[PDB]
């Protein structure tokens, strides 16, 4: 599995959500930007790592951060569509 | 042989081989049993570098372990 | 909200919510994986629509339900239908044992829409070049992963190496006395807050001779 | 004879390069269906588990891993930095330093070393 | 005072009074080696050059005992075979200790002991 | 879960980066296991040596070769392949007798010089390096051991204050000392193994030399100048003397650092903080960067003075020996100073503390606060050599081709020539104030032409854009415009996604896989060379400031005896090395698909090809795939593949040429 980082730059744009095609992020209330809103991703299990939401994000650098860890794949970090492994 | 190289064709360049054996057998048993002696010491190398230092071995074996007086005085000459 | 009783696929052969589909080699591949996702969704029109794995699709007037190896099939299905203006499509992960485990619109509510009870999971308080070194970390919880860490040790580190360079003004640590310590560790006198005591008083000893060694040639 | 020695090599050159090497082929496919196969490279091994807590268990490695280790009287730490904290404190503010120093430790990261839940 | 000093830190060490250091009996002038307390010579307490400050004293132990044992054999063999004690068997007509060595290793005979030490030495590495 | 097929190269790629190794947790442990690697390396180089030594003694004719040397050849080894004619006889044999190799290594020459007279020599010789291995081995358990014991010696050790902790930091104090390890190592392994080399030469290399003399007494000590007449080499007087004052000089320098007492010697870090430096030495990736940017001036100037000045025995004669020498650690010389840049990258990734923004007292610090300076100004060299050479050599070319040798642009290479004349005009001083006179320097200094001067900016536009690459990795390794966080990432990543423009190789490793291209055609340079004016001095003078001479009058024209080595008329002794030209070339392109073609495609065709395994009678019963997943090379490992791929290709692809050509 992956690691996606939301920094407090964020401006509750949901692009990066919008953007996910696994649903790994989600928007979640916050106070710290004029949107009420950040991004949060409770779900990055389910990260592939197609870096859309660093795409889609429009900060200055990206609030929102993935991270690749190759040796740490696992079945749905690799999209993985011939093969179980559970 | 059959050379090849314009060099060694145009200056007769030979490779000469000894008519003798050069080791006899004994001496290629020699050698032989001290690399054996070398690869018996490294697969226990590769092993020990495979599962590398064990700490808790203070709650199991013997002794206390050692310092030698000189690494002391490494320790406290500084670093 | 209430999970449905997705069966499993291999034991819902012919079943009315399926919508009939072309059928290609793009689908789930049995007899080598168990574990399934499926969506299920309710339309108004018989609209046509594409499977991610091959070949077109008509809905049903009423309920549908398809089964797909990955969620990012049924992620992608999803948001061909929501473009649709089709709303209340739910994903469902199926465990080998037929355990039903719902997963897309997790709290019912969409993840783009801001929904209450939700917490920033994965946030971090700073701007993302806020995060340490990762020469500060070395050999410590976060060796080779100095994003993952928490914001006190982040400014920890960053005291530091805000310390660590008024060379000047710094404390060499001194170094142990080997030789004379070091006895058996049953050899101890206990008394603990005695020993931050004799930290104490040790370390005045250590400062007032340096200082006295420093002050003959400075 | 200049040759002789080829009743050495008529052993050792098949024996090598072809019943060693087909050796180790095999037993490094069956390695690799070990549990303990490539425990220092690939994570979630119990070899890994056990180095672990073997270096936990040292008495001079128990606090190794504390990104903090090395306060030697972290109470008079803490009284000094709350002591600072309160002569900077902005007006009627009712954040102490202690239980935000606790919810700076605390983050929410469950999807960080999750692989130490198999072996 | 067996220890090398008394303190806590090797910056504010006290060293221990001169008359109460332990001392050498056989080099009256240097401290007594402390690694050597226990094995069955460390009476006399003698190691200057320090070579046990470096390297266990199980190491020199053995070292020490081979060379004796080994020169304990040699001195007889010497003193027997230059007093004329030359084996049963014929052959072995060296005439002279000193060109004895350079004479077996011709006939053939001492690349048979050098492997009998050999292994049982290979034996001993295992040991040490 | 489990792992998929591409858990081996995962596993590969770090196999040896003990830093990544999942039980290690303190330096004790990293120290513990680079000092037994660095012991099992030694005994494997040992092993080398006493192979070399064996083949030399068993399957070889040194008896034969030191007698008649000049005409003679070496032999590597016997050649025993069952894939040969059981019938009639190989090219590499006299008829019935056994098949053998010539050596191209040089060792011949070495033991010449070095005194071996006969094969007994030899074979005593490989015993003992035999021998040495065995103790490098059991030199590593010993250490292991030791170092465990100290471990163990921590159940008897306490403080019994709370500064026992301390001692956590001094464990490998015995690896990671540095003033003990600069003294020991400047004295006694530099200065004193070149005394002990001058008392080898007195003993054995000079009395094995010529007639019987005196008991080697002080004027064995010489200082003649170079190449000997008869051997065509250096006196061996004159090398025991340059070591013997090598040894001098290193062991007085070797007192310098506070080894064993805290009362003699200054502290390096004291010597440090004092100058532009104060680094953080307790990085070993930057110990290692800096040594092999040691190690890499000392094999450069090895291939150098190896061809230039002839130490060995008649090493000059061999048209074949003398080339490979110099090619070969021309090459190891390039890999160990790209090593160096790519560890010192690695240093700023991972071992390396910086100031908060603006504190400018590290010297990485005043670097990094100018790196775009740098690397614009590396840029602008760079592009003004390449224009400037392929431009003159474009228009050498063209004047050439319309028939019009006279309207070449040749600058006169005035500046060589200046250094050149004042060194020939320094040994010609030398020379003359000498009572045994008419000496020889050998190739110390060659005739420099405008020829010489366009390869030398060639050469220097290669050297500019490899140190560019290489030194634009290291300074954007910790974060660049483009992705300002590359320090939060590993040393090698695949990429940062399709947006922000494309982040295509982006990574350091990245950076160094592209130096890797052009530290490769650099080395090809300057080999190439060599090796032409080696072939013809007389046609590179002339004929070497168009490219198309450089295509045609060595490339094409020499290649003529390789290719001819198997054909449909027979083979010759070069088949081996017409047969390896192929392969090379075939592992050359075989690289060029991990390069171009990248994941996604051969993704698609690996879930095609596992499609029909899943689909196959048989095998759908029997092996389902959960297990070792077939997936198609992650990104950074296609590029490692197809890189070594290349090197493999270009580097042995030049060995079958220099034979076929000079042999
Ligand atoms: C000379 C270089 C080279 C070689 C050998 C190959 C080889 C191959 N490419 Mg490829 N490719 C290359 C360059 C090369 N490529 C370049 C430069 C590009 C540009 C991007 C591509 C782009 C490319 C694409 C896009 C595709 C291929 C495909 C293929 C495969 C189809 C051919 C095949 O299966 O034959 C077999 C392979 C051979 C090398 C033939 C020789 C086999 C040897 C001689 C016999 C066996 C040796 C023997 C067993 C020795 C044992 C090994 C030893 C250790 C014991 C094959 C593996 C296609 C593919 O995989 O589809 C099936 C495909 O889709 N290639
Ligand atoms: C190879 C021979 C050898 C070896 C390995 C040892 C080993 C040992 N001896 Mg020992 N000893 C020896 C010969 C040897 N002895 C002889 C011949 C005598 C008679 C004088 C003694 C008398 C003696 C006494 C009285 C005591 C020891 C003790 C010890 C122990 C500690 C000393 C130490 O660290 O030195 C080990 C290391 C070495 C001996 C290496 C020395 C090698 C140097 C470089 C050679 C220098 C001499 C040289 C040949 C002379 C130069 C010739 C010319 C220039 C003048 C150790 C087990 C002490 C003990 O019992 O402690 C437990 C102790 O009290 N020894
Ligand atoms: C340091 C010990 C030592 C060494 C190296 C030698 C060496 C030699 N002796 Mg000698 N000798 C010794 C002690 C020694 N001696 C002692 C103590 C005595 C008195 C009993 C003698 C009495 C003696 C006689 C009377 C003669 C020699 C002769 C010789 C020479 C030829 C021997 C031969 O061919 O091998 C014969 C032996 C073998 C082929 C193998 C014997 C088996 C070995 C030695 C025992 C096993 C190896 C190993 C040590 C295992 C034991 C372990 C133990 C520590 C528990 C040779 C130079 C001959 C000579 O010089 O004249 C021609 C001769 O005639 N020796
Ligand atoms: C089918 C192709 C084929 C195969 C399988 C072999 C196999 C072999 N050749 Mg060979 N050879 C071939 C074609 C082939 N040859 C051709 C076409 C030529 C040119 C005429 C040669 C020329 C040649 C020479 C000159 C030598 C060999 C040697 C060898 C042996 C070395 C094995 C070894 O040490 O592995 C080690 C493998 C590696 C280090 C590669 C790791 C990757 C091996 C039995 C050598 C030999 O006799 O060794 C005793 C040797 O000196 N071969
Ligand atoms: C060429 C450069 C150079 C420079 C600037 C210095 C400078 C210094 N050295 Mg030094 N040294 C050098 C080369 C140099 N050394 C070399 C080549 C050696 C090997 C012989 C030494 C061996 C050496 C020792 C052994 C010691 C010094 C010490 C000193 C310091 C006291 C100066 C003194 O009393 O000397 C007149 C001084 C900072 C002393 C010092 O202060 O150490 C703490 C000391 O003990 N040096
Ligand atoms: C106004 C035009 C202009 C000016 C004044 C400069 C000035 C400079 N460039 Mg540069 N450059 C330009 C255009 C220009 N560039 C263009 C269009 C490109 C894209 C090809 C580059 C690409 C480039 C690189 C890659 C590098 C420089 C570098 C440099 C610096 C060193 C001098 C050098 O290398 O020149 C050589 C210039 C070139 C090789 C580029 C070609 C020159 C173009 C074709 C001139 C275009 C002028 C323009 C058409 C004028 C129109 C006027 C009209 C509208 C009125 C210097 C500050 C180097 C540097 O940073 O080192 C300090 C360096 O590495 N430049
Ligand atoms: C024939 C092959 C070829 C040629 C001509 C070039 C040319 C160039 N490369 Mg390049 N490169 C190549 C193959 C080649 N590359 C390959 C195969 C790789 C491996 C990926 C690289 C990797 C590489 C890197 C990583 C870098 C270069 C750089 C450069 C430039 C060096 C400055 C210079 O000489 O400009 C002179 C320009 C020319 C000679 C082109 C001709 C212009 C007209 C025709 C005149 C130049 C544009 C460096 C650069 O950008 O320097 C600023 C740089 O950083 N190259
Ligand atoms: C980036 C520029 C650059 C670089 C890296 C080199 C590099 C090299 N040159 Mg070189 N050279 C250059 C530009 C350059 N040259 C120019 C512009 C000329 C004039 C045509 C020459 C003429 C030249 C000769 C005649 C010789 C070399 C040689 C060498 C080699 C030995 C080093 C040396 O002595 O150089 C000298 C150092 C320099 C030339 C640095 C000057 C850098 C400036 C900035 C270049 C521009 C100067 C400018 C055009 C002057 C205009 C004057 C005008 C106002 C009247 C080395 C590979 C020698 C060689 O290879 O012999 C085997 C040799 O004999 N060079
Ligand atoms: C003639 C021979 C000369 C040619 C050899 C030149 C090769 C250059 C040497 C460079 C090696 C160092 C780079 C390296 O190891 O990392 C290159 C990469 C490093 O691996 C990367 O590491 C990163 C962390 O730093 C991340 O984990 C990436 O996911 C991981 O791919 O290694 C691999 O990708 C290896 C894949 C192929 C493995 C083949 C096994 C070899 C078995 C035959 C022996
Ligand atoms: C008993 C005997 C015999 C037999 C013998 C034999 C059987 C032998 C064999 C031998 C052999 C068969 C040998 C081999 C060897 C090998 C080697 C010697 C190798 C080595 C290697 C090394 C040393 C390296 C290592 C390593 C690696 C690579 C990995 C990692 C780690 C290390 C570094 C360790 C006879 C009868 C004759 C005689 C008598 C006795
Ligand atoms: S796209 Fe970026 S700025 Fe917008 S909500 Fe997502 S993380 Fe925040
Ligand atoms: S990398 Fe792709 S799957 Fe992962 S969170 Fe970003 S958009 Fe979603």
């Amino acid at each position: 599995s992956h690691a996606v980082k939301i920094y407090d730059t964020c401006i509750g744009c949901t692009l990066c959500v919008r953007a996910c095609p696994t649903d790994v992020l989600e928007m979640v209330p916050a106070s710290i930007n004029a949107a009420k809103q950040v991004a949060s991703s409770p779900r990055v299990e389910d990260c592939v790592g197609c870096k859309r939401c660093e795409t889609a994000c429009p900060t200055d650098f990206l609030s929102i951060r993935v991270y690749l860890q190759d040796n740490e794949e696992t079945q749905y970090s690799l999209g993985l569509d011939l093969v179980d492994w559970s | 042989r059959v050379p090849g190289g314009k060099r060694t064709q145009e200056l007769g360049l030979v490779i000469p081989m000894a008519d003798e054996d050069g080791l006899t057998d004994g001496q290629v048993a020699g050698l032989f049993v001290i690399a054996l002696v070398v690869f018996i010491s490294a697969m226990d190398l590769a092993k020990t570098m495979y599962n590398g230092i064990n700490p808790a071995k203070f709650k199991t074996s013997k002794g206390k372990g050692y310092i030698s007086p000189l690494v002391k005085r490494y320790i406290e000459n500084g670093f | 909200v209430v999970a449905e009783a997705i069966p499993r696929p291999e034991d819902l052969l012919d079943s009315p919510k399926f919508p009939m589909f072309e059928g290609s080699t793009g689908g789930y591949m049995s007899r080598s994986t168990r574990e399934r996702h499926a969506i299920t969704w309710t339309a108004k029109g018989q609209a046509k629509f594409e499977m991610p794995t091959g070949g077109f699709a008509i809905m049903n007037q009423g309920e549908n339900l398809c089964y797909f190896r990955k969620k990012e099939q049924c992620i992608a299905l999803g948001k061909q239908l929501r473009k649709m203006k089709i709303e209340n499509y739910k994903i469902y992960r199926l465990k080998k044992d037929g355990t039903v485990i719902f997963m897309h619109p997790a709290d019912g509510v969409f993840p783009e829409k801001v929904n209450k009870g939700r917490v920033q999971v994965n946030g971090r308080p700073f701007t993302i070049r806020g995060n340490p070194q990762q020469s500060e970390l070395k050999f410590t919880k976060y060796q080779g992963k100095g994003y993952e860490a928490d914001p006190l040790t982040t400014m920890f580190v960053k005291a530091r190496v805000m310390a660590f360079a008024d060379v000047p003004n710094l404390f060499a640590l001194p170094q142990p006395n080997m030789d004379e310590l070091v006895p058996a560790e049953e050899v101890d006198k206990y008394t603990r807050q005695e020993y931050t005591t004799r930290m104490m008083e040790a370390l005045k000893r250590v400062q007032d001779d340096r200082a006295a060694k420093a002050a003959k040639s400075l | 004879k200049y040759g002789d020695q080829r009743k050495f090599a008529a052993v050792l050159v098949p024996l090598t390069t072809l019943v060693f090497p087909a050796v180790a082929m095999g037993m490094f496919v069956l390695y690799s269906f070990q549990e303990d196969a490539f425990w220092r490279i690939v994570p979630g091994t119990k070899r890994a588990r056990e180095l672990d807590e073997a270096w936990r268990e040292h008495p001079l490695f128990a606090n190794s891993k504390d990104p903090l280790d090395g306060l030697i009287n972290p109470d008079d730490y803490e009284k000094g930095l709350e002591e600072a904290w309160e002569r900077a404190k902005p007006a009627g503010s009712t954040v102490t330093v202690k239980d935000k120093l606790k919810q700076l430790s605390k983050q929410n990261n469950p999807h960080w070393e999750s692989w130490r839940a198999m072996s | 005072x067996x220890x090398x000093x008394x303190x806590x830190x090797x910056x504010x060490x006290x060293x221990x009074x001169x008359x109460x250091v332990k001392m050498s009996p056989s080099v009256p002038y240097l401290p007594y080696p402390e690694r050597l307390e226990g094995w069955v010579g460390g009476e006399k307490g003698f190691d200057p050059l320090r070579t046990s400050d470096i390297i266990d004293v199980y190491w020199l132990r053995e070292a020490e005992l081979k060379h004796g044992r080994i020169c304990m054999l040699a001195t007889l063999g010497w003193i027997s075979v230059d007093a004329g004690w030359r084996f049963e068997a014929e052959m072995f007509q060296g005439v002279s200790v000193i060109n004895a060595h350079n004479k077996m290793v011709e006939m053939g005979v001492m690349q048979q002991m050098l492997s009998i030490v050999g292994v049982c030495e290979i034996f001993s590495l295992y040991l040490i | 879960g489990r792992c998929a097929s591409s858990r081996y190269l995962q596993v590969l790629g770090s196999i040896h980066d003990i830093e990544c190794g999942f039980g290690i947790d303190n330096t004790l442990s990293l120290n513990l296991q680079i000092f037994t690697a660095h012991w099992g390396h030694l005994t494997i180089i040992l092993i080398w040596v006493s192979s070399n030594l064996y083949h030399i003694a068993s399957n070889a004719n040194y008896s034969l070769w030191v007698k008649n040397p000049i005409p003679s050849m070496p032999i590597a080894h016997n050649i025993w392949d069952p894939h040969f004619t059981n019938s009639t006889s190989t090219p590499y044999s006299h008829t019935i007798i056994t098949t053998i190799l010539i050596a191209y290594s040089g060792i011949y020459n070495q033991l010449y010089t070095s005194g071996f007279n006969t094969i007994n020599q030899i074979y005593k010789t490989t015993f003992t390096f035999s021998c040495l291995a065995v103790i490098s081995i059991l030199l590593a358990k010993i250490h292991i051991n030791t170092h465990s014991e100290l471990l163990h010696k921590l159940a008897s050790h306490t403080s019994q204050i709370p500064s026992f902790f301390q001692l956590l930091y001094f464990l490998d104090v015995a690896i990671s000392s540095v003033n003990i390890r600069f003294n020991f190592h400047t004295g006694i392994l530099v200065g004193l193994f070149s005394i002990g080399y001058t008392g080898h030469l007195l003993d054995i290399t000079i009395p094995a030399s010529r007639a019987p003399l005196i008991h080697t007494s002080p004027s064995y000590l010489t200082f003649f100048g170079g190449l000997k007449s008869n051997t065509s080499s250096l006196y061996l007087t004159d090398i025991a003397h340059h070591h013997l004052a090598i040894g001098i000089i290193s062991i007085l320098t070797g007192h310098l650092y506070s080894s064993f007492r805290a009362a003699l010697g200054t502290y390096i870090r004291d010597i440090l903080y004092t100058s532009h430096l104060t680094h953080s030495i307790k990085s070993l990736h930057l110990a290692l960067s800096l040594i092999l940017a040691s190690c890499t001036p000392l094999t450069s100037t090895t291939a150098q003075h190896i061809y230039s000045l002839t130490p060995y025995f008649y090493l000059s004669y061999d048209h074949i020996y003398s080339t490979a020498l110099y090619v070969h650690h021309s090459y190891i010389t390039s890999f160990l100073a790209i090593a160096s840049h790519a560890h010192t990258a690695i240093t700023l990734v991972r071992d390396w503390v910086a100031p908060l923004e603006q504190e400018s007292s590290s010297k990485q610090i005043r670097i990094h606060t100018h790196k775009a300076a740098i690397i614009s100004h590396l840029s602008w060299v760079s592009l003004w050599l390449g224009f400037h050479t392929l431009a003159v050599y474009s228009h050498n070319d063209t004047c050439i081709a319309f028939n019009s040798p006279s309207k070449q642009i040749l600058i006169e290479a005035s500046n060589g020539q200046l250094i050149q004349q004042a060194s020939g005009k320094a040994l010609y001083g030398t020379i003359n104030s000498i009572n045994n006179y008419n000496k020889s320097f050998d190739s110390f200094i060659h005739p420099i032409s405008p020829g010489d001067l366009y390869v030398h900016h060639a050469i220097a536009l290669g050297l500019h854009i490899t140190v560019l690459i290489l030194l634009k990795g290291g300074l954007e390794a910790r974060g660049s415009k483009l992705m300002p966080d590359k320090m939060e990432h590993s040393f090698g990543f695949s990429c940062d996604g399709p947006g922000r423009g494309g982040t295509c190789d982006i990574s350091a490793w990245d950076s160094f896989y592209l130096a890797t291209f052009w530290m490769l055609n650099s080395n090809a340079w300057i080999s190439f060379y060599f090796h032409y004016k080696h072939l013809t001095p007389r046609q590179f003078s002339e004929s070497s400031t168009y490219l198309e001479s450089w295509f045609r009058d060595y490339l094409w024209f020499n290649s003529t005896p390789l290719i001819h080595g198997y054909s449909t008329l027979g083979a010759n002794d070069l088949s081996v090395q017409s047969w390896s030209f192929l392969l090379t070339h075939l592992a050359w392109a075989s690289g060029f698909m991990f390069l171009i073609s990248w994941r996604g495609y051969w993704q698609e065709l690996i879930d095609i090809i596992l499609y029909i395994h899943l689909k196959t009678p048989i095998l759908i019963n029997l092996w389902n795939g959960d297990i070792y997943t077939p997936l198609a090379l992650s990104i950074v490992q296609a590029r490692f593949i197809g890189l070594v791929h290349f090197s493999t290709g270009l580097i042995l692809t030049y060995p079958p040429f220099i034979i076929g050509a000079t042999s």
